[PDB]
């Protein structure tokens, strides 16, 4: 069960297939199966395609809504700070000055 | 705008790793020329080039931290227990209760092989020995478990299963890592800890 | 009138900064002292503070205070805690052999020339790091044998 | 640049050879692929015996 | 008319797949000029470099 | 406070003389005695009752 | 014998290289080699056939020393 | 003042009757647990209290290695203590035959007195204290590890064992605050026991020079 990444089969940390290998039965089993990984990938990657393009990054409708909204929302609020600074008394944080 | 500032954090990360470079060059020259006199001894002791002795035991312990399986410990007990089971799983030997659990494991630790090995680790295998009886013993009185082995459904067996097959196997297992993880003598110690400092 | 005021009426002299920290934890919210000063002798020593749990950055005002194996664990304690503030993990037994080697002379050695002159004793090594003229005319004159060891 | 850091502690030395790196993932980890120009010029000493 | 893809495993880490009947026909094909100078100059006395 | 003399322009001492406090110069013979309470107060900046933070 | 039983890889390393420079120079080899042409080769067959003729002298820091074989020697 | 003060002498107190206990000498259990209630029954203000003389103690003997030996604590008065107390603290000694003794000073010692409490007498034995750092425990500290100091017998199987001299030994300075805490001359030895991150302990050894 589960599918192969970085916290499996890359050079993080520990829990690494590689080094459960090993530590387990030695270094030419580990060698044996790292090249036996480094030679069937990319056959497999390039028999099936991987391609990034333009449209890979573009935005959606829903995304650009939530966006101008968040935008809205987050200069409001910047100007009510700037205001409550400038004109009145604003809420000083603990351990710093106004500013 | 928001591209000349991107373009100042940019040279500021530039700038930064540009200092980074020449500063931890002469930290590493500085700690590799302090450390490189020590090595590990025969006697287990780390003693410097003129004699004296520097450690009468490498981190107290005397592991490899090459082979450091786990988070600064030599074995993570719980997966060697689940790699014992899964590689030899005995279908032909009853399942082990708690007490048959402690008195096997005391039976095998007092032998001869197991008194050079260090009384920490055995105190740690003890300690985990002991917390698979309890659950093993909890799991059995949740699902009313006999230990006299003629339970009609055998697979209630199936859900802490332990034979002494595998009790075996696990701890050579684990006294034989603990022997292979012990820093080999003539080592250059302080080499290595310079550069693992340093990088 | 222009020292008058910059007298100390209350307070350590070396002390120029308390603030008192917090710890949220959901048990309970315990009350800590944090000081930017250069005494621990005195911060131990003043009521109401458990000096049996201060700790401090400074290795020398612990090896002068504390003894030399507080010196240690307090260099071993921070390389670790400086260590995983980057998130970069560093086995113990590393830094536990450099405190060691800082302190095995019964005085926290530092890694730049003096403390490095003052532990070792090889004459060639302490030429070629630094100071090469001084250190082989100091040694000519004192006609010191270095060994190949 | 001086005798102790330029020629006693690192210093040059000869049957080496440096060249641009390119990937390969055909070769075992343990394995690294050399040119024939170089390998015709780096030459390893072997004694003759039976 | 690059393709952006993963082909081979041979474009690991910012490597780059080249084409062979592309390379063949001209594309990329460059030219490196040298300069080799020499001096044939007269001396004090009265002889010179022949 | 700073005081000079109208006299010459030199900045003007505390001193005692044979009956009061005055005022005087080093360069000029001119004094001034004291005849009420003179103050100079600055306020200095008042430490505040810093916040507990964490 | 109170060292460690295991043959360290600073030995195998040291052990290796001395036989494989004897074979080099025209030495007896004890495991009837098969068209290896590599004395490293043939070195690490011997040490795998455990038919090295080499005992390792480890040296205490006092001064006392210790001969262990190669066949006495755990291998890895 | 009278509150502090008194406060600040019964743990000066409680901390000296600790270092006598760990020092092998002879010290009751209720000597060692003295509440500040104690204290103030047989002195609860500064004025009533006598630092020169109330606080003097000399039932300090070593009853684990002879009862005739005995040792002195002194608590001077005055906050920089000159020549003149320092004689008359030997002379005293002289007149009680005591060896050994400790100067619990208040704020420092002048450095010609430092030096003449250098170069006393190898017969007699005195070890300079200031209060502020009496106020704290060393070895009750968490950073301080447990010291032991091992006698002759332990140290001789100790070279034996490792195949080691003296020299060879990590050293620790005389001026170290536990080597002035347990009062260890040249020459001895002291196990470190470190508490380890796991229930074990590292046991360590140095030598004091
Ligand atoms: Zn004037």
């Amino acid at each position: 069960s589960g599918s192969m990444d970085k916290g499996t089969l890359g050079s993080g940390s520990k829990n690494n297939i590689f080094y459960i290998l090993l530590r387990d039965w030695g270094q030419n089993e580990a060698a044996d199966a790292m090249s036996r990984l480094a030679r069937l990938a990319p056959v497999y990657l390039s028999n099936r395609g991987f391609s990034i393009g333009i449209g890979d990054v573009t935005p959606g409708q829903g995304l650009l809504k939530a966006k101008y909204e968040l935008l809205n929302a987050g200069y409001k609020k910047c100007d009510e700070y700037i205001e409550a600074l400038n004109t009145g008394k604003l809420q000083q944080q603990p351990g710093c000055t106004a500013e | 705008t928001e591209f000349f500032f991107h373009t100042m954090a940019g040279r500021e990360g530039l700038v930064d790793t540009a200092v980074k470079t020449a500063e931890t060059g002469y930290m590493q020259r500085r700690l590799v020329k302090s450390l490189e006199d020590l090595c590990s001894q025969y006697d287990l002791t780390v003693r410097s080039s003129t004699g004296d002795i520097i450690q009468f035991i490498y981190g107290g312990d005397g592991l490899d931290p090459a082979a450091m399986e786990g988070k600064d410990e030599p074995l993570e007990f719980k997966r060697v227990l689940d790699n014992i089971k899964a590689v030899f799983p005995c279908p032909s030997e009853p399942a082990l209760s708690k007490n048959e659990l402690i008195l096997t494991t005391e039976s095998i630790m007092k032998k001869s092989e197991f008194l050079c090995c260090q009384d920490s680790f055995l105190q740690e295998i003890k300690k985990f020995i002991k917390g698979v009886s309890e659950k093993i013993k909890k799991t059995r009185d949740k699902y009313g478990i006999n230990d006299n082995g003629t339970t009609e459904p055998r697979v209630l067996y199936q859900l802490d299963r332990i034979t002494p097959t595998q009790v075996e196997k696990f701890l050579e297992t684990c006294r034989d890592k603990y022997m292979r993880a012990q820093m080999e003598p003539g080592s250059a110690v302080g080499a290595l800890c310079a550069q693992s400092i340093g990088e | 009138k222009e020292d008058l005021p910059k007298v100390v009426v209350q307070g350590i002299p070396e002390v120029s900064r308390a603030v008192i920290h917090i710890d949220e934890q959901s048990g309970k919210e315990k009350y800590k002292l944090l000081v930017e000063g250069d005494n621990l002798r005195a911060v131990m020593a003043t009521h109401g503070v458990k000096g049996t749990r201060t700790t401090s950055n400074n290795t020398y005002e612990v090896e002068k205070t504390l003894g030399i194996e507080a010196a240690r664990t307090t260099i071993i304690n921070e390389i670790q805690y400086t260590m995983v503030n980057h998130g970069m993990s560093i086995d113990r037994r590393h830094v536990m052999l450099l405190s060691d080697l800082m302190t095995y002379k019964g005085e926290v050695l530092g890694i730049t020339r003096f403390g490095l002159a003052k532990m070792k004793e090889s004459v060639l090594m302490l030429a070629s790091f630094e100071k090469t003229a001084d250190h082989l005319f100091d040694a000519a004159y004192f006609g010191q044998k270095d060994s190949v060891c | 640049q001086g005798r102790f850091r330029g020629n006693l502690s690192g210093k040059r030395v000869d049957f080496s050879g440096r060249t641009v790196i390119s990937p390969d993932p055909n070769l075992r980890i343990d394995e690294v692929a050399v040119p024939v120009h170089v390998a015709k010029i780096l030459t390893f000493p072997e004694k003759v015996n039976k | 008319t690059v393709a952006v893809m993963s082909y081979s495993g041979y474009d690991i880490e910012d490597a780059l797949v080249l084409n062979k009947a592309s390379l063949d026909r001209g594309f990329g094909r460059c030219l490196v000029y040298k300069n080799a100078k020499c001096t044939l100059k007269r001396y004090t006395n009265q002889t010179f470099d022949k | 406070m700073l005081l000079f003399c109208p006299g010459c322009g030199n900045g003007l001492i505390v001193e005692e003389g044979q009956r009061c406090h005055r005022f005087a110069c080093n360069t000029c013979p001119y004094v001034h005695n004291i005849t009420r309470k003179v103050t100079n107060r600055k306020y200095p900046k008042l430490k505040e009752v810093d916040d507990v933070l964490g | 014998r109170i060292t460690t039983p295991y043959m360290t890889k600073y030995e195998r390393a040291r052990v290796l290289g001395t036989r494989a420079l004897q074979i080099a120079m025209c030495a007896p080899v004890m495991v009837e080699l098969e068209g290896e042409t590599d004395p490293l080769l043939i070195a690490m067959k011997e040490l795998k056939a455990r038919k090295i003729p080499i005992i390792i002298r480890r040296y205490l820091p006092d001064g006392s020393y210790e001969d262990w074989g190669v066949d006495e020697l755990i291998i890895t | 003042d009278d509150e502090e003060e008194t406060y600040r002498l019964w743990k000066i107190r409680k901390t000296i009757m600790q270092l006598c206990h760990d020092r092998g000498y002879l010290v009751t259990q209720d000597e060692l647990d003295q509440t500040l209630e104690e204290f103030k029954a047989q002195s609860g203000d500064k004025p009533s209290e006598g630092r020169p003389r109330r606080t003097d103690l000399t039932v300090l003997v070593a009853h684990n290695d002879d009862p005739t030996d005995q040792m002195f604590v002194f608590f001077p008065e005055e906050p920089k203590v000159g020549i003149k107390t320092i004689k008359v603290y030997c002379q005293r000694m002289q007149e009680e035959n005591i060896t050994r003794a400790l100067i619990v000073v208040q704020q420092g010692m002048t450095p010609s007195a430092k030096q003449s409490l250098v170069d006393m007498a190898p017969k007699y034995i005195l070890e300079q204290f200031l209060q502020q750092e009496l106020l704290i425990n060393i070895t009750e500290h968490e950073l301080v590890p447990e010291h032991v100091v091992m006698t002759k017998e332990e140290v001789t199987e100790l070279l034996a064992r490792y195949k080691l001299r003296e020299n060879q030994l990590p050293r620790i300075q005389a001026g170290d605050p536990v080597a002035r805490y347990f009062g260890i001359k040249r020459g001895q030895v002291v196990k470190i026991i470190r508490p380890s991150e796991t229930a074990g302990r590292y046991i360590t050894y140095r030598l004091v020079q």
